[PDB]
């Protein structure tokens, strides 16, 4: 996903990420990793894979 | 800051998913999933840098 949209991965939350695209339940047991990748996922012209 | 008074509207905020995108949401008193399923009665905001 987009930086900003990070904080979107975690029970209870909406956006875009929350509501159509992935959502975690409420009674969630588990964990979230996310790690910066733009040396990795970002190319010149931009990435629209 | 700028505050201005809210009313007679439709709280669909759908239309924001297409441009802007935000850094931090925090919602205290109301867990946001909850957001689309309520009416707010007075409703200021309050907006600066
Ligand atoms: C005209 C200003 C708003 C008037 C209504 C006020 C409060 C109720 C609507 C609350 C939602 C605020 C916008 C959240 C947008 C989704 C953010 C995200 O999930 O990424």
């Amino acid at each position: 996903i987009r930086g900003d949209e990070v904080r979107q991965i975690a029970p209870g939350q909406t956006g875009k990420i929350a509501d159509y695209n992935y959502k975690l339940p409420c009674d969630f047991t588990g964990c979230v990793i996310a790690w910066n990748s733009n040396n990795l996922d970002s190319k010149v012209g931009g990435n629209y894979n | 800051w700028n505050r201005k008074r809210i009313s007679n509207c439709v709280a669909d905020y759908s239309v924001l998913y297409n441009s802007a995108s935000f850094s931090t949401f925090k919602c205290y008193g109301v867990s946001p999933t909850k957001l689309n399923d309520l009416c707010f009665t007075n409703v200021y905001a309050d907006s600066f840098v």
